[PDB]
């Protein structure tokens, strides 16, 4: 299950114009949000008793300082780049960064940067590198970024050293909460919807996220449309696996496969 | 356009039962950019006590948010989720269907 | 961000000297501090490095058991207590700082430290 728990450090930076800007951030260990970073705060809030991992209060405060410095400079850099290139506002930047630990103490890391919802560049090994699609103005932006030796060192330090060590401690600290199973409640219903009905198979209050819900004719799958797995404020999930059918077909079942049921499935007939 | 409209889905934590405490959920997702206004409505009037998750994003960079409030549905009460975004021309209203 | 070293001078062999370093910035306690030295001809090497309270500091084999590094987070100052000095210890002593995240060991090379003072001069005779 180690692969199902990567650390994703997410940054959203909105620049409406030359004056207005805000940068907010989150941390996800697998499907669990472990941290939050508001623009109105000097520090990075921990949302779980185990969110610090195995890091000491002073080890955590060094990271707080790195992040605060990173934030203010990141805004500075973008405002400067948009001025040098004449990239007119409003600008939105996003960062997906972190790592994933593998067995035998090996890891995999990443640093992806998007501009207006499109990938533009990534950190690769020791330096920034542009995406394959990436416009020509990005190659100039990277040239200036790759000149900064200190930054390339810190991001190598965070991605290669801090991150693998962080998540190993998060996995040991949060072991209990990460292993929880919450069984779903399932029911069928008349989903409102020419000459067609919507069959709705409700699956709710399940944990963790992986679920397989499918409409069946027993031993015969259909053109099942399980929609988004929607979130609940208690970290459980909700799913409406729906089937668009012609009037009658009234000999179809719903098969619900989830980890909390321990190998057995919930079958609902109608 | 690099901009994308939000997909609004209104639902409840538990299957609805009039006169018992439940949670009204509004999941707004798939929109770009992140600037968005979301409100939960009781009988067309805005609910003040609503709570929300920290704005986040999916791997494909599209954003998602969850607005929610504890509530007791009543037979004559009409609940909705009102969402405004640059991609929209009017704040879109999606109603809460007890059967979802 | 800004560091100033003080305590340099002339010391006889077997002597003792206490260098000090003043930091200008905020959250001094989260910065890694280091004492580096450069003798005529020879390259700029490390003498002592220090980071978190729980963490043991690092030393160069030549100055192990003779020199001691310490910090006074409150006084925002870094110290180097040089004891049993040799003419070999004649060098320009520099004061260095850097934000080093938790998963990484105190850096031994000068190329890794970002803030440097203008340095102090120490000379030992006999
Ligand atoms: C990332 C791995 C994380 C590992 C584990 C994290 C544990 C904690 C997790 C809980 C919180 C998660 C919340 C989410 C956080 C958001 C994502 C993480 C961000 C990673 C921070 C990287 C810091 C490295 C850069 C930096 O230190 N600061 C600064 C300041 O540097 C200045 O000062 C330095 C010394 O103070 C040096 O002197 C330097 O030469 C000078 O230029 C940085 O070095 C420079 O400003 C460069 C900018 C920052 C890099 C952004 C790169 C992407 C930009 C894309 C291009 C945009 C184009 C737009 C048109
Ligand atoms: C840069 O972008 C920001 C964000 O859109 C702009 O700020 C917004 O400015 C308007 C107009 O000043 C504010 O709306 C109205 O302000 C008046 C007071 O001046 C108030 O009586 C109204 O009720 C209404 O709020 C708006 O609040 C403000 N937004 C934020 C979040 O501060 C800014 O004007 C843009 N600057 C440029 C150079 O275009
Ligand atoms: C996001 O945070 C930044 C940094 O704190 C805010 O920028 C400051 O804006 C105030 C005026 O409102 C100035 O006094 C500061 O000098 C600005 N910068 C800094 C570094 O302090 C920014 O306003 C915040 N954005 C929002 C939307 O609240
Ligand atoms: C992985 O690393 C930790 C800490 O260094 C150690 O305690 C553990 O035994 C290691 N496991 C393997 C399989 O190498
Ligand atoms: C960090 O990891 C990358 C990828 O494995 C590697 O190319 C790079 O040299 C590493 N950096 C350090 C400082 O070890
Ligand atoms: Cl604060
Ligand atoms: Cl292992
Ligand atoms: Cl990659
Ligand atoms: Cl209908
Ligand atoms: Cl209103």
């Amino acid at each position: 299950m180690q692969r199902l728990f990567p650390l994703r450090c997410l940054q959203i930076s909105s620049f409406a114009n030359s004056s207005w800007t805000r940068t907010d951030g989150l941390a996800w260990l697998g499907e669990l949000q472990t941290h939050s970073w508001s623009n109105d705060s000097d520090t990075v809030r921990s949302l779980k008793p185990w969110s610090q991992g195995t890091f000491s209060d002073q080890q955590w405060e060094t990271l707080q300082h790195i992040f605060r410095v990173y934030r203010s400079s990141f805004t500075r850099d973008v405002k400067e780049f948009a001025k040098m290139l004449r990239l007119s506002y409003p600008l939105e930047l996003q960062v997906s960064a972190g790592c994933e630990v593998h067995p035998g103490n090996a890891s995999n890391n990443f640093f992806h940067v998007a501009f207006q919802g499109k990938d533009i560049l990534s950190f690769q090994g020791t330096s920034w590198e542009p995406t394959q699609e990436a416009p020509l103005w990005v190659n100039l932006a990277i040239q200036v970024l790759n000149q900064d030796k200190w930054t390339r060192e810190t991001v190598q330090w965070l991605l290669n050293g801090t991150c693998p060590q962080f998540v190993s401690g998060l996995l040991e600290s949060g072991k209990s909460e990460l292993k929880k199973q919450v069984k779903p409640k399932a029911w069928l219903s008349r989903g409102p919807s020419p000459g067609r009905l919507l069959l709705v198979c409700h699956v709710s209050g399940f944990y963790p996220k992986p679920v397989w819900v499918k409409w069946m004719r027993e031993q015969e799958q259909q053109g099942t449309q399980p929609g988004d797995i929607l979130p609940n404020a208690d970290e459980t999930w909700y799913l409406r696996a729906t089937l668009d059918v012609v009037a009658g077909a009234a000999g179809l079942s719903c098969r619900v496969k989830h980890s909390s049921l321990e190998g057995q499935d919930i079958v609902l007939y109608w | 356009m690099i901009q994308r409209t939000p997909k609004i889905q209104v639902y409840s934590r538990h299957p609805a039962e009039n006169g018992k405490s439940n949670f009204l959920n509004c999941y707004v997702s798939g929109f770009h950019p992140s600037d968005i206004e979301v409100d939960l409505l009781k009988n067309g009037e805005r609910i003040e006590k609503v709570e929300h998750s920290d704005l986040s994003f999916s791997k494909d960079w599209s954003f998602y948010l969850l607005y929610y409030t504890e509530f007791t549905p009543t037979e004559k009460d009409e609940y909705a989720c009102r969402v405004n975004h640059v991609t929209l021309s009017q704040p879109k209203i999606v109603k809460w269907d007890r059967d979802m | 961000v800004q560091l100033v070293e003080s305590g340099g001078g002339l010391v006889q062999a077997g002597g003792s000297l206490r260098l000090s370093c003043a930091a200008s910035g905020s959250s001094f306690s989260s910065y890694t501090m280091g004492w580096f030295r450069q003798a005529p001809g020879k390259e700029r090497e490390i003498v002592a490095g220090i980071r978190w309270s729980d963490e043991s500091p690092i030393y160069a084999d030549s100055v192990k058991g003779r020199f001691t590094i310490s910090r006074d987070n409150a006084k925002n100052t870094l110290y180097l207590q040089m004891n049993s000095l040799k003419p070999e210890d004649t060098a320009v002593y520099y004061c260095a700082a850097r934000l080093v995240p938790p998963g990484i060991p105190i850096p031994r090379t000068s190329e890794s430290m970002r803030y440097w003072g203008k340095g102090t001069l120490v000379t030992v005779s006999s």
